[PDB]
RNA sequence: GAUGAGUAGGAGGGCGCGGCGGUCGCUGCAAAACCUUGGGCGCGAGCCUGGGCGGAGCGGCCGUCGGUGCAGAUCUUGGU
RNA sequence: GAUUGUGGUAGGCAGCGCGCGCCUCCGGCGUGCUUCGGCAUCUGCGCGCUCCGGACGCUGGCCUGUGGGCUCCCCAUUCGA
RNA sequence: AAUUGUCGGGAGGGAAGCGGAUGGGGGCCGGCGAUGCGCCCCGGUCGGAUGUGGAACGGUGACGAGCCGGUCCGCCGAUCG
C-alpha cells in the first residue's frame, strides 16, 4: 500500500513532558502534572527550568496521530472489524489488539493480506 | 428564491510581492511606472552619449 | 426508512450497533461504520446505510469471482425480507463496472456514489483476486 | 516575415519603444487601411477533440491532488565571465583536485569540458561542474582543436575496460592541444604540475 | 507587545446553536440556516437567531 | 434512453441562465478593467507632472525672493508621519488613549496624520513616545507600495491589485495605488477615508538601530519633531 | 483576517477509576494484574502495541450513576 | 552571501512579442496632439513569451551492509540551573 | 515499591540530581527502505452482440398502464476481450 499522506512529519518536540521533581521523589510520578504552589519556579517559568507543556507545541493538522509510516493506526480485535479499512487502505493501518489469540491472529494477517492492509504488529505470537 | 450558487470565493489568500523589486507587479498596480522608467533609462543614456 | 431519512440520521448519528469509535473523543477520535450497505464504510450522512432510502451495497459473494450488487426498493422500505434487490454478477470486471454504473448512476438512483461504488467494485474484485491465487506483489512502489 | 527586432529590449522586460511609435512600426494602420478600415478577424483554432481512452482497470478509493501549475521554466545555466575557450581550470575536488586542465567548451547541461592534456597530467577528456572550478588567466590558442562531435551524450553510462575509440579521439584531440602548449614556454611544466596552498597562501589574496 | 484589550478578542457570547436536543428543532435549523445563507433575507435572519433561543426568551402568545 | 427527471431538466436550465449571467458580468468586467486601466496610466502621469512642477515652483520662488531682496516662507507642512518609539509598558492613562487615538499600539507602529491644531495639540502631549516629521514622496510611496495594508470590513488585506483600494474608495474616486498615494501627499478632500483605510504601517527596527530613545531629537536623542530628517529613519525603518 | 502573561477566582472541552441499562467483542492456540535501556501516538491528562511472567477472566462504544484521581495534613496503618 | 517553498481541479490578472501591409530590415513608410525629445491618438483578432493568482529540474550515493534512523539507555562536553 | 547482595557497563579534585544542544558508546527498528507499471510477440485458461427465448427483479410513474433497465441461463452468428 502507498500512503496517501504527502506532507513530511514534523515534531515540534519529543521529548516527554517529566513532572518537576520526579527524578527527586521515587514517591512523585513521571506523569505531567502542573505544579501550583506559589513560588514554585517552575510555574513562574525561570530559566533553565522544567519546561511546561502548551498548545503552542501542537502538531500540525495534516501530519496529526500519523505513524512513522505515514498511515494512521486502527485497532482491530477480530477478521470481521478488519473490513472497515478495505476502502481507507491508504491513509490506516491496523494494529491487532494485545489480548488477541495467535489463532485469530492468523486469520487476522491472512485477511489483511487479502485485502492489502498494513499490520503493524504481524510477527506477534509468531 | 435563492440567489445564485458561488464556488468561487474560497480563494486562497494572494502571495504579497514588494512592487519595488519586481517589474510585473508595479505595472500591475501602476502602468505609468513602464513609461517613467523607459524615460528615466533612455534621459541617461542620452546624457551619458553626449558627456 | 419507513420515516424521512434525514430524522433517521439525526437519531442514529448519536448512536447505533453499526457505530465503531476508537481513542476517546478528542484530537485522537476515529469513527467508522460497519453496515454492509455503506460503500465506504463512513460514519456521515451522505454513505449512511440507515438514513437512505437509496442504498448500495456491493460485497463479495461466496464462491467463483461473484460480486453481489443490490439496492434497496424504494416502495419496500417497510419489508426487511424483500427490501433488497440481489443482483450477482460472474463475468468480467468491465461488465462488472457497467451494471454497477447502470444500476447506480444512469437511473439517477444514487448519482453522487457513482466513484465510491466503483472503487468498492475494484477492491472487492482485487481482494477476490488475490484470495484466489495469494499475493504476488507487495503494492508499496509510488 | 519581419528580420529584425521592432522593440529592443533596453532591460529585461522593458521595451525601448512605446505603444505609439510600435503601433507606427508594426503596420496596424497598414493592415487596416488594406482590410478597409476595419482589423481582419480570425476565427479561434479548433481544439483536438481528447483521444477514446480506454475504461480504467481499477478505480481509486482516494482522488489524488493534481498538482498546480507551475509557470517558471528552468533557464540555461550560466558561464562564468573568467571562463573562456582555451583558459586553464583549477580543479578543487574529486580525484583530480588541483590538477590545471585546459577548458574546451561548455556542454548542454552546463557542465565544462575539459582535457588535461591527458598525456601530460593524466586527466582525460572529462566533464567538470563549474562550482568546483577556478578560472585562471591563463589562455591558450584551441582554435586548431575539434570537439564538435563531443558532447553530454559522450559520457553516458551504458548501464570497467575503456575502449579503445575513447582512447584513439582522445589522442587525436589532445595532438592540436599539445601542439598549442609548446608555443607557451613553461606551460608544459604549469599544465604537469598541481596547484598548492603553502605556508602563509591567503586564498582571498591570490589572483589566479 | 499589543496595547489590546484581551488580545483584540471579542469577550461577549451569544447563541450560534440551539442547546436543545430536539432533532425536529435541529432539522427547522438546518432548514433556516440554508435559507440565511442563500437569501439574505432579514426575517430568516431573526427566525434563524430565535430559533437557538432558550425557553424564557421565547414566550408564549395568547 | 433513459428519460431524464424533470428536475434535473430544470436544475441544468437555471445553471444555464446562472452561466449566461456570470458570462456577461465577466466581459462588462474586462471591458471597465480596460477603461480603467487606461484612465489610471493617464491620472499617475498627471500627478508626476504635478509633482515635478510643484518641485520647480519652489525653488523658482525660493530664486525670486532672494533676488527681490525679501523671504519667502516656504508653506506649513501639512502632512506628518508619526513613529513610536517606546513600548507599551507602564503607561500613563493620558499618553495611552491618545496613543490609541493615534493608531499607534505597537513599538516602531507608523501612521500618516494631517496637521491640525486639535492633531498637533494632541501630538505634543505624547511627543516623548513617538518620533515625527515630514514625509518625502519616495517615502510615502514606498511605505504604501511596500507596507501599505487595507482596511476592509476591518480585516488587514494586502494591496496587491486595485481592485482592493477601488472597493473602499471608489466612491470618492480612489481606484488606483497612485490615486491613493496622491490623495495621501497632497492631504486631498478625502484624505480622512483614505488615510483610515490605510491599516497602520508594520515597520521593522531601525536597520542602524537609534541614537537614544529617552532624550529629544533636539538634544541627540530620537524622540520628537525631527522635520524632514524623519525620511532617512524611514528608509532605515522600511 | 487579527491575536497569545497570569496568583485568588470563574467557565469550557477532554483524560482516568468502579457499577447499572444497552450494544460490539476478546480469552487455556492464555484473561486480569505485574515486569521490561522493545516501539509508537497525543501539547497533556493518558493511550496503543512487542517481549516476559502469570493461570482465569476481561475490554471497546452510547447513555446513566458514584464512598471516582494525592507529595505533603508533627496526616492513618503497614513495611524499609 | 544567508533562511525558506507554506498551497495543489485555475493558463487568470498585468505587461509585451510574431502573423493578419510594404520596403533597400543596427531601420524606414499612415492619421492626430506635442515641450520638436516624444505621446495609452488610433492599441482589434489568432498564436506565443515574462520579474506575471506560494519550487521546479538534473545528477550522484545507498538499499540486509563496518548501512540509515531513533523519541530508548549510560556517559562527556559548552550554556542555563 | 521502599530497601539489600551478586555479576556486567559507566562516572567521581569539598554534594548529587535537573533544563537545552551535540557527540562517544550501547540497545532497538526491515511498513528501517521499492522492484512495480505501460506497450508488443508466443503459449495456457475463463468469458464474449445492438439477435432470439426462459427465470426472477428493478428505476420512474400512482407499491396502475406506458417507457426505460440490469443479473442469470440456452441457442445462430460474430472472432473479440
Ligand atoms: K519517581
Ligand atoms: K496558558
Ligand atoms: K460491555
Ligand atoms: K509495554
Ligand atoms: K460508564
Ligand atoms: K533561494
Ligand atoms: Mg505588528
Ligand atoms: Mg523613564
Ligand atoms: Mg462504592
Ligand atoms: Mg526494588
Amino acid at each position: 500500500a502507498v500512503p496517501l499522506l504527502t506532507k513530511k512529519v514534523v515534531k515540534k518536540r519529543v521529548k516527554r513532558f517529566i513532572r518537576p521533581q520526579s527524578d527527586r521523589r521515587i514517591t512523585v510520578k513521571e506523569s505531567w502534572r502542573r505544579p501550583k504552589g506559589i513560588d514554585s519556579r517552575v510555574r513562574r517559568k525561570f530559566k533553565g527550568c522544567v519546561l511546561m507543556p502548551n498548545i503552542g507545541y501542537g502538531s500540525d493538522k495534516k501530519t496529526r496521530h500519523y505513524l512513522p509510516n505515514g498511515f494512521k493506526k486502527f485497532v482491530v480485535h477480530n477478521a470481521s472489524e478488519l473490513e472497515v479499512l478495505m476502502m481507507h487502505n491508504r491513509t490506516y493501518c491496523a494494529e491487532i489488539a494485545h489480548n488477541v489469540s495467535t489463532r485469530k491472529r492468523k486469520e487476522i494477517v491472512e485477511r489483511a493480506a487479502q485485502l492489502d492492509v498494513v499490520i503493524t504488529n504481524k510477527l506477534a505470537r509468531l | 428564491v435563492v440567489r445564485p450558487i458561488k464556488k468561487d470565493v474560497n480563494k486562497r489568500a494572494t502571495l504579497k510581492k514588494n512592487p519595488l523589486k519586481n517589474l510585473n507587479v508595479l505595472l500591475k498596480l501602476n502602468p505609468y511606472a513602464k513609461t517613467a522608467r523607459r524615460m528615466s533609462l533612455l534621459a541617461e543614456a542620452q546624457r551619458v552619449k553626449a558627456k | 426508512t419507513t420515516v424521512p431519512g434525514q430524522l433517521v440520521w439525526e437519531i442514529v448519528k448519536k448512536n447505533n450497533s453499526f457505530l465503531v469509535k476508537e481513542f476517546g473523543n478528542g484530537t485522537a477520535g476515529v469513527v467508522f461504520s460497519k453496515e454492509p450497505n455503506n460503500l465506504y464504510n463512513l460514519h456521515s450522512y451522505k454513505h449512511s446505510g440507515l438514513a437512505n432510502k437509496k442504498t448500495v451495497t456491493i460485497q463479495a459473494e461466496g464462491k467463483d469471482k461473484s460480486v453481489l450488487l443490490a439496492t434497496s426498493k424504494t416502495k419496500k422500505q417497510n419489508k426487511p425480507s424483500t427490501l433488497l434487490n440481489k443482483s450477482v454478477m460472474k463475468k468480467e470486471f468491465r461488465r462488472m463496472s457497467k451494471a454497477v454504473t447502470n444500476q447506480v448512476a444512469d437511473n439517477y438512483y444514487r448519482p453522487d456514489l457513482k466513484k465510491a461504488a466503483l472503487a468498492r467494485l475494484s477492491a472487492v474484485n482485487r481482494s477476490l483476486k488475490v484470495a484466489k491465487s495469494g499475493v504476488k506483489k507487495k503494492n508499496r512502489q509510488a | 516575415a519581419k528580420k529584425s527586432p521592432r522593440n529592443p529590449e533596453l532591460i529585461r522586460g522593458v521595451g525601448k519603444l512605446s505603444r505609439s511609435k510600435m503601433y507606427h512600426k508594426k503596420g496596424l494602420w497598414a493592415i487596416k487601411k488594406k482590410n478597409g478600415g476595419s482589423f481582419p478577424v480570425h476565427k479561434k483554432a479548433a481544439a483536438v477533440a481528447p483521444p477514446a481512452v480506454k475504461p480504467p482497470k481499477f478505480y481509486p478509493a482516494d482522488d489524488v491532488a493534481k498538482p498546480l501549475v507551475n509557470k517558471h521554466k528552468p533557464k540555461p545555466t550560466k558561464l562564468r565571465a573568467s571562463i573562456t575557450p582555451g583558459t586553464v581550470l583549477i580543479i578543487l575536488a574529486g580525484r583530480f583536485k588541483g590538477k590545471r586542465v585546459v577548458f574546451l567548451k561548455q556542454l548542454k547541461s552546463g557542465l565544462l569540458l575539459v582535457s588535461g592534456p591527458f598525456k601530460l597530467n593524466g586527466v582525460p577528456l572529462r566533464r567538470v561542474n563549474q562550482a568546483y572550478v577556478i578560472g585562471t588567466s591563463t589562455k591558450v590558442d584551441i582554435s586548431g582543436v575539434n570537439v564538435e562531435k563531443i558532447d553530454d551524450k559522450y559520457f553516458a553510462k551504458q548501464a570497467n575496460v575503456l575502449p579503445q575509440g575513447k582512447k584513439d579521439d582522445q589522442k587525436a584531440v589532445d595532438e592540436a592541444l599539445i601542439k598549442a602548449v609548446e608555443c607557451v614556454p613553461e606551460l608544459k611544466a604549469y599544465l604537469s604540475a598541481r596547484f598548492s596552498l603553502k605556508s602563509c597562501m591567503k586564498p582571498h589574496e591570490l589572483v589566479f | 507587545g499589543i496595547d489590546l484589550k484581551a488580545g483584540g478578542k471579542s469577550k461577549k457570547t451569544k447563541r450560534t446553536a440551539p442547546k436543545s436536543d430536539d432533532v425536529y428543532l435541529k432539522l427547522l435549523v438546518k432548514l433556516y440556516r440554508f435559507l440565511v445563507r442563500r437569501t439574505g433575507s432579514k426575517f430568516n435572519a431573526v427566525i434563524l437567531k430565535r430559533l437557538f433561543m432558550s425557553k424564557i426568551n421565547k414566550p408564549p402568545l395568547s | 434512453g433513459v428519460l431524464v427527471p424533470e428536475s434535473v431538466l430544470k436544475k441544468q436550465k437555471r445553471s444555464e441562465e446562472w452561466a449566461l449571467v456570470k458570462k456577461q458580468e465577466l466581459e462588462a468586467a474586462k471591458k471597465k478593467n480596460t477603461e480603467n486601466r487606461k484612465l489610471i496610466y493617464n491620472r499617475a502621469k498627471q500627478y508626476a507632472k504635478e509633482y515635478e512642477a510643484q518641485e520647480r515652483e519652489l525653488i523658482q520662488l525660493k530664486r525670486e525672493a532672494r533676488l527681490k531682496g525679501g523671504f519667502y516662507v516656504d508653506p506649513e507642512a501639512k502632512l506628518l508621519f508619526i513613529i513610536r518609539i517606546r513600548g507599551i509598558n507602564a503607561m500613563a492613562p493620558q499618553t495611552k488613549k491618545i496613543l490609541q487615538l493615534l493608531r499607534l499600539r505597537q513599538i516602531f507602529n507608523g501612521v500618516f496624520l494631517k496637521v491640525n491644531k486639535a492633531t498637533v495639540n494632541m501630538l505634543h502631549r505624547v511627543e516623548p513616545y513617538v518620533t515625527y516629521g515630514y514625509p518625502n514622496l519616495k517615502s510615502i510611496r514606498e511605505l504604501i507600495y511596500k507596507r501599505g495594508y487595507g482596511k476592509v470590513e476591518k480585516q488587514r488585506i494586502a494591496l496587491t491589485d486595485n481592485s482592493v483600494i477601488e472597493q473602499v474608495l471608489g466612491k470618492h474616486g480612489i481606484i488606483c495605488i497612485e490615486d491613493l498615494v496622491h490623495e495621501i501627499i497632497t492631504v486631498g478632500p478625502h484624505f480622512k477615508e483614505a488615510n483610515n483605510f490605510l491599516w497602520p504601517f508594520q515597520l521593522k527596527a531601525p536597520l542602524g538601530g537609534l541614537k537614544k530613545k529617552r532624550n529629544h531629537y533636539v538634544e541627540g536623542g530620537d524622540a520628537g519633531n525631527r522635520e524632514n530628517y524623519i525620511n532617512e529613519l524611514i528608509r532605515r525603518m522600511n
